[PDB]
């Protein structure tokens, strides 16, 4: 006694190792980028947008 | 207090509203099923059977009730009509095999019911013997059923929701309770009979835990590994080899806050996620084991659930009392994303599922199916899902 909400057949035709060392320095990499581009800001980007545009 | 219950069921109801509008844009397959009892565990069986002359297959459930009045409690299996929905999954060239339709009809039957003594904390077959079922139940004691009980296992002092068969010792099972106690069992099936209920005590017990033990796992490719994590805020790795009464040879501080589960991922033998109380799951290299790799952000409230993809490395699926369970894709991680994408959260939340309305209990990731996971939660609604392909591939 089931209710069956979506049914997309899924037609014919559409796996690598992780190096854990990579993926170390890519999350710490990006946590650098991102602290630098949004955290605690020095300007708003609008402001400047808006006195060059 | 009372408004904020009133908001909340508000809140929830325009979600459930809102998810099923889109549905059909985020799903191949979405099965809802309203259960008799509510279960605290639910397992796929690894075995899947192509019924001929139907447009389904018949794939198994073990779940369990938590009763908790003078009610019966059972341990029970379910059977599941899973439509063939998938070219890649069913061999449909015997054309008395159908394909199946979103009119289709398809059923969910109770095939066993096993009466169990107190809530069934979890359930999980022996991987080497998949008719051997170990519970946790009334307690503390621990039970063993054959389904084709047949012992107990008497050792804890208090309930508790840890268990885990060894994958590459066959009857070898690791427990843990809310009496901060770990126990190593063995558990020979040979001594089974019919008639009789075996009594085993421990063949060893850890005290190396300060609180509550949530959960255990065996290496997949290691015998004498065993992880363990409580809400003392360690995760902890032992080596069965070794004498009890030491310490552990690794005790991490993995978290700040109760860590509720531990996953092991099935392919890359160092890599270990914890989830925790913080609302995170981390992420851990088992040979650089007190400096965390990653830290995958985005849900609301604790995470309870956890569970590699069995079919792809870099896929883990975790829930949360949040009502979500969530589908995380590594090779994602560090990617950059435009501001409107970055709404939705991290790039490596791959997939978000929330047609729950109420706390998530477990789910179980599907092992004859392609992206299909069962997951239940207190209000009786099992969830057979699979999001859509145009995501995942
Ligand atoms: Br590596
Ligand atoms: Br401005
Ligand atoms: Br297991």
């Amino acid at each position: 006694e089931t209710e069956l909400l979506v049914l997309r057949f899924r037609e014919f035709g559409v796996n690598h190792p992780i190096n854990l060392h990579s993926l170390r320095s890519k999350s710490l990499i990006r946590a650098q980028g991102k602290k630098l581009d949004l955290h605690n800001r020095v300007f708003l980007r609008r402001n400047v947008r808006a006195v060059k545009m | 207090e009372l408004n904020a219950e009133i908001d909340l069921q508000k809140t929830i109801q325009e979600e459930y509203k809102l998810w099923k509008q889109n549905v059909p844009f985020l799903y191949d397959l979405v099965i809802t099923h309203a259960l008799e009892w509510p279960s605290l565990t639910i397992q796929w069986l690894p075995d899947k059977k192509t019924i001929p002359g139907t447009d389904y297959s018949i794939q198994r459930l073990i779940l369990g009730t938590h009763t908790s009045g003078n009610d019966q409690n059972y341990l029970q299996i379910a059977s599941v009509q899973l439509p063939n929905f998938d070219e890649d999954t069913t061999e449909f060239t015997p054309s008395t095999i159908r394909r199946a339709q979103a009119t289709g009809s398809y059923t969910i039957e109770i095939s066993q019911k096993i009466p169990h003594d107190g809530d069934v904390n979890r359930a999980r077959y022996m991987p080497q013997k998949p008719e051997i079922i170990a519970t946790m139940g009334e307690g503390g004691n621990a039970y063993i059923f054959d389904t084709t009980p047949q012992a107990v296992l008497k050792g804890h002092t208090a309930e508790g929701f840890g268990l885990c068969w060894n994958p590459n010792l066959p009857g070898n099972l690791a427990t843990g309770a809310e009496d901060q106690v770990i126990c190593l069992w063995d558990v020979q099936t040979q001594s089974f009979t019919s008639s009789e209920t075996k009594v085993i005590s421990p063949i060893a017990k850890y005290h190396r835990h300060t609180d509550i033990v949530n959960d255990v796992q065996f290496h997949p490719q290691h015998e004498a590994l065993l992880a363990s994590v409580s809400d003392d805020c360690t995760l902890q790795i032992h080596d069965t080899r070794l004498n009890p009464e030491e310490e552990a040879p690794k005790v991490i501080q993995a978290h700040s806050k109760a860590i509720n589960a531990v996953a092991i991922n099935p392919f890359n033998d160092y890599l270990l996620a914890t989830a925790s109380a913080d609302k995170t799951v981390a992420l851990w290299d088992l040979r650089n084991p007190y400096q965390r790799l990653h830290t995958l952000e985005g849900h609301e409230d604790e995470v309870y659930g956890l569970e590699w993809s069995p079919h792809d490395e870099p896929i883990l699926a975790s829930s949360s009392t949040d009502r979500r369970v969530c589908i995380w894709d590594l090779e994602k991680i560090g990617e950059e994303q435009t501001p409107e994408d970055a709404e939705d959260g991290s790039p490596e939340l791959l997939f978000m599922h929330g047609g729950h309305t109420n706390r998530i209990s477990e789910f179980s990731w599907c092992p004859n199916e392609r992206w299909v996971v069962g997951s239940l939660a207190d209000d009786n609604i099992l969830q057979i899902w699979s999001p859509s392909r145009v995501i995942w591939g």
